[PDB]
């Protein structure tokens, strides 16, 4: 944003949705519902900019934008920037089920 | 979240329980089919048939009376939290008695204390003491399959002597602080009260009826009071209250508080009496009565009165029921203190102020479905039944009332108006006048068994409302041990005002809008306003493989009846919110339009007011280069009008002689500059003659710097809140 | 939100185009002014190119 | 409505804009202050025209030539003698104070040099000693403005509702050699945890009714008709499809 003055506003809106993520706080009086319905906003907002195209302009932005939203396949286009696949868990994990469970967590891994 | 609550409606009507319970309802049924009559005639009326709640629920476990096994079964409604497991349909305790009921029970209470459990039948009371939990669930026993309930049977020697006695009502004391005492009615017209220290002797007896100084005569008329309603048939408690100074001679100053309890006759009369189990019996338990009813009612408010609820508010409101299914809202009131003025000869000087009874409404039950029958026919049978009253444990302007032909849902709009007007100052009639504003009670049909003329009905055998692990959510069982289920509305919601979208719009600058966002709920709470239904279909039991096959034209009028009410009371409100929706999303695109309109207009003049504030600088500029040679044409004619003067005065010529003193001055000021300027320079040159060494680089670590971060935002947010209330302190003292 | 920011923007853009206007006015009035100034000045500056 | 990204746009080409409502603005509102100040030397220019007046026909006279011996300096004269006095003191005082500046910085050169002789750390300690004094100068005026607010309270002056305020924050230092500080501070917080006592009374009687309102609503309620509230059946089957 500070060297490149035509992405800086579309990298402002990547920054900005980077700051609307609703990850739990340990000091936070919420329920996990709490996180879950206001995470299902953040996903119905961050989806909302890729409909309007956004980010077609910078294929990293794009990307990012999928990477945000859970998409398993851009994911894996990420591989080569994933060096193991627990890393890709936890990413899969913290872009589509930020109230996983133990008992849930078999299935993932 | 949301989606915890729809596993318990299919879950809980599947559970191993009321498999068992259907099952052993058929196996009772085989044996008694073929004896033909012979001629004779029972010289007696069949039995009164009361209606039922042998169920009850404690902590999140669900208490069922199994008869049969002679004990409690026990379903848990908490699942596994976290798990990954179902809850197990197959799983439950039992709670058997160690001495087994001598009688058929027709309800369960449990004790203030939830610690004892009544079991009441026509001849008798026994009490159940619960078991101690404890392990990794909290379990009876700590997790037992049955469990072993110590069991004491109460006023036994007087029920299995008096063959002619009864029972007609029962409850627990309102105590948490004493030992458990139960309060009986039976059909002499006497209350006792037993301790379970003491369990064959009351520890209190009142008498209801007028009988002093006529003595040594033996009992027979019990026909005849009867005919009369001279039978008491119901009582409850309201809250704790400080009794009336009048009751006492003038000695006291410490005021005594007992508990009113209210007692219903079959005539439908009302008395009161004072119960204390803590204060001497000093005119303590005097009965009170007959209480009058405003206003006079010329049927004289029915003839078959059976059930009675004492509402915890002030002023307390008495709910009066009948076996015709009226319900009749007494506020407690008491009574007038009369002056002096213009009577005579009354004949006793012992007016005790006795409280007054006042109406605020009156329900009509739909027991049974009302159908289309002939104009022609003046001997249709209305379908009454023994109206049995429940205290919502979460809404203290709700009761529900269950029959044999069903569950009603009763909500009383206008307590919160009582509880704002007595609320209020002693000025406040505005607040009596919303009293006066037309929000009747809510009546819900939420459950109908008898839905049609020809079906027989199926009684309420178990009633109970979860409050916290459900919602508030309502149980209901059948006598045919099925179990159906309603979640509650947590709040009984009055009617809102008429439809605040018949506004035609008007331009001036602001949007119409603006006093829509004051409050959050805003359009939200106008579509749950136009949705609100005002009769609703009831929830209908399923028909039985025994049942007889109805008439077509039942069906018919039963099926014209529930498609009307969906048309006018579902479909058309739909419609309407759809309309309201299309309009409300139009006037925003037609709004979101005019913004970017709007906008652009300012975007062109973002133009303008350039191309016209460079002409501005431009033009000043002009005039002030101008202002300059006319000022310095100015300055040279009155530098020639001074020129002229033939001599220098005493003050040229002694400007002068300063004038030539400065010069030396400005040769030591202009050699202490350059000394200062040579200081400067050998100095700088001696900084310089250092810089050829690193210093190392103060690395503050990832969490030093955000602590210095943190610490300069407190105190950063801190300054923000001490700027502000030095400025909200000023706009408030303006001098 | 972004109607009270655009009609209260409006607002401010009618403001800055009135003074700025006000000030081309006030501009016409100096330039006029100076000149009364210049017109009686200058007979100053004949009387003293006489007397010299 | 519209896209998560039209509402955008209307939000940021606002602010866009609004931000130049500023800048052309503020050129506008400065402008009309040189425009005030060249309506001064214009009246400073007409003065000076009546001064010019007045003193070619003072100069005509006979008598006033007599007195020229006597007379003072003129305003200009003097004024330019009071500026040369003005910048003359000025350059001798400036002169001092660069000066004396100059040995502030160079004693202060000494001293950084003698302190480089012995060793380490003065440059970490000036940070929190001003962060410490911030804090209880913020203190101090939060001590001062609340006795202002009791002050005016007590005069009546002022009214208030309720606010609130913060608390602070710190972090750990992370290189291997504290963990027995960290626990033992973690077991003085458990131990000032546990547990604490108990209360007994009688209830609290509830509210008795005003006797005022009481009569009031007995006066109500025995004039108000009671008519049944029926559970309400559809008026008109007449209106079936068969």
């Amino acid at each position: 944003a500070d060297a490149s003055p035509a992405s800086a506003g579309i990298c402002r809106i990547m920054g900005d949705l980077m700051r609307t993520m609703p990850i739990l706080s340990p000091g936070n009086t919420q329920t996990l519902t709490e996180l879950e319905l206001k995470w299902q906003h953040w996903h119905e907002e961050c989806e909302r900019y890729l409909q309007d195209s956004t980010f077609a302009t910078s294929p990293h932005l794009e990307s990012l934008l999928k990477i945000m939203l859970g998409d398993e396949a851009a994911l894996l286009e990420q591989k080569e920037l994933l060096s193991n696949w627990y890393h890709f868990l936890v990413t899969r994990l913290l872009y589509s089920n930020p109230t996983v469970k133990p008992i849930d967590l078999h299935y993932y891994a | 979240p949301v989606g915890d609550g729809e596993l318990w409606q299919t879950w809980l009507p599947n559970h191993v329980v009321f498999l068992r319970l259907r099952e052993g309802l058929k196996n009772q049924s085989p044996t008694e089919a073929e004896k033909p009559a012979s001629s004779s005639l029972p010289s007696s009326p069949p039995p009164q048939l009361l209606t039922r709640n042998v169920v009850f629920g404690l902590g999140g476990e669900l208490f069922l009376w199994d008869g049969e096994d002679s004990s409690f079964l026990v379903v848990r409604l908490r699942g596994p939290s976290g798990g990954g497991e179902e809850p197990a349909l197959s799983q439950y305790q039992r709670l058997l008695c160690i001495n087994p009921p001598l009688f058929e029970i027709y309800q369960v209470l449990l004790s203030p204390t939830q610690h004892h459990v009544a079991l009441i039948g026509i001849k008798g009371l026994m009490v159940l003491e619960l078991p101690k939990r404890w392990g990794k669930n909290s379990e009876f026993e700590g997790g037992k399959s049955t469990v072993n309930c110590s069991t004491t049977p109460v006023a036994e020697r007087f029920f299995t002597s008096s063959t002619s006695l009864t029972l007609k009502h029962a409850a627990w004391y309102p105590s948490e602080i004493l030992d458990p005492h139960v309060v009986l009615l039976t059909s002499d017209n006497v209350i006792r009260i037993y301790s379970l220290r003491e369990p064959q002797t009351p520890t209190n007896v009142i008498i209801l009826s007028e009988a002093e100084e006529e003595s040594l005569v033996l009992n027979k008329g019990r026909a005849y009071t009867a005919s009369l309603g001279e039978t008491a048939v119901a009582f409850d408690f309201g809250p704790l209250a400080a009794v009336p100074k009048t009751l006492f001679g003038q000695n006291g100053k410490d005021e005594v508080v007992a508990y009113p309890l209210y007692i219903l006759y079959e005539n439908g009369e009302t008395f009161l009496t004072y119960i204390s189990l803590l204060h001497s019996p000093g005119n303590i338990g005097k009965l009170l009565g007959p209480l009058p009813m405003h206003p006079a009612a010329e049927d004289n408010y029915g003839y078959d009165a059976c059930a009675v609820l004492c509402l915890p508010c002030v002023p307390n409101i008495l709910v009066i029921a009948t076996e015709s299914g009226m319900l009749y809202h007494c506020v407690v009131l008491e009574g007038e203190e009369e002056d002096d003025h213009t009577s005579e000869k009354s004949w006793d000087s012992r007016i005790d102020l006795i409280p007054s009874l006042y109406v605020f409404e009156c329900v009509e039950l739909e027991l049974a479905l009302k159908l289309a029958s002939g104009e022609d026919d003046p001997f249709d049978s209305d379908f009454s039944c023994p109206v049995k009253l429940h205290r919502d444990p979460k809404c203290p302007s709700r009761y529900h009332c269950t029959h044999e032909a069903g569950v009603h849902s009763v909500g009383l709009t206008w307590i919160h108006k009582l509880h704002k007007f007595l609320g209020s100052d002693e000025e406040d009639k505005d607040s009596l006048q919303e009293l006066s504003t037309e929000q009747k009670c809510f009546v819900e049909h939420i459950l109908c068994t008898k839905p049609l003329p020809c079906r027989q009905p199926a009684p309420i055998r178990g009633f109970w409302i979860v409050p916290d692990i459900l919602g508030p959510t309502m149980i209901c069982i059948t006598s045919t041990y099925e179990c159906l289920i309603w979640p509650l509305l947590s709040t009984v919601h009055p009617a809102s005002p008429p439809l605040l979208c018949t506004r035609e719009d008007v331009e001036v600058a602001e949007s119409p809008l603006r006093v829509l966002a004051e409050t959050p709920d805003s359009f939200e709470k106008h579509i749950r306003s136009i949705l609100q239904r005002s009769v609703a279909n009831p929830a209908f039991l399923k028909a039985s493989e025994k049942d007889i096959a109805p008439p077509p034209e039942e069906c018919l009028q039963l099926l014209s009846r529930a498609t009307q009410v969906f048309r006018e009371q579902y479909i058309l409100k739909q419609d309407l919110a759809k309309e309201e929706i299309q309009r409300r999303v139009k006037l925003l695109c037609d709004q979101k339009k005019k913004q970017l309109e709007d906008l652009s207009y300012c975007r062109e003049e973002r133009k303008s007011l350039r191309e016209m504030a460079e002409r501005l600088a431009d033009k000043y500029e002009e005039a002030k280069e101008k202002q300059e040679d006319i000022m310095n044409r100015m300055k040279k004619l009155l530098h020639s009008f001074h020129s002229e003067l033939p001599v220098l005065s005493d003050s040229e010529r002694d400007m002068k002689k300063e004038l030539q003193l400065i010069p030396d001055q400005l040769r030591h000021l202009g050699n202490a500059i350059k000394q200062v300027t040579m200081k400067k320079d050998y100095q700088q040159q001696k900084m310089e003659k250092v810089l050829s060494l690193p210093k190392p680089t103060i690395i503050l670590s990832a969490y030093q710097r955000k602590c210095i971060q943190s610490i300069l935002k407190e105190e950063g947010e801190h300054i923000r809140e001490m700027v502000k209330q030095i400025n909200d302190i000023r706009n408030h003292v303006n001098f | 939100e972004n109607g009270e920011k655009i009609t209260s923007l409006h607002r401010e853009v009618e403001k800055v185009k009135l003074d700025q206007k006000r000030l081309d006015q006030e501009l016409d009035f100096i330039l006029s002014q100076q000149k009364e100034l210049e017109d009686l000045l200058s007979p100053l500056e004949e009387l003293v190119k006489e007397q010299s | 409505v519209g896209t998560s990204e039209e509402m955008k746009m209307l939000r940021t080409e606002s602010d866009d804009l609004h931000t130049f409502l500023l800048e052309i603005k503020e050129t506008t509102e400065s402008l009309h202050g040189d425009i005030s100040s060249l309506k001064t030397t214009l009246l400073e220019g007409f003065a000076g025209v009546e001064e010019a007046r007045e003193q070619n026909e003072r100069n005509r006279d006979s008598g006033y030539l007599h007195l020229l011996y006597k007379r003072p300096l003129d305003p200009k004269s003097e004024a330019q003698l009071q500026e040369i006095r003005r910048l003359h003191q000025y350059v001798k005082f400036a002169v001092q104070d660069v000066n004396d500046v100059l040995d502030l910085e160079w004693d202060q050169h000494l001293e950084q040099k003698k302190k480089q002789r012995h060793l380490l750390v003065p440059e970490r300690e000036t940070l929190f000693n001003t962060l410490a004094n911030n804090r209880e100068i913020i203190n101090q005026q939060r001590k001062r403005l609340n006795h202002l607010v009791d002050s005016l309270q007590q005069l009546r002056l002022y009214k208030q509702t309720s606010l609130w305020s913060l608390s602070s924050a710190v972090p750990s230092q992370s290189s291997i050699h504290s963990f027995d500080s960290d626990l033992e501070s973690l077991c003085n917080a458990l131990l000032k945890t546990t547990i604490e006592s108990h209360t007994k009374s009688l209830p609290k009687v509830p509210a008795k009714l005003s006797p005022m309102k009481q009569a009031q609503l007995r006066n109500f309620l025995a004039k108000r008709k009671t008519p049944p509230v029926r559970s309400t059946a559809p008026a008109s089957l007449s209106r079936s499809a068969f």
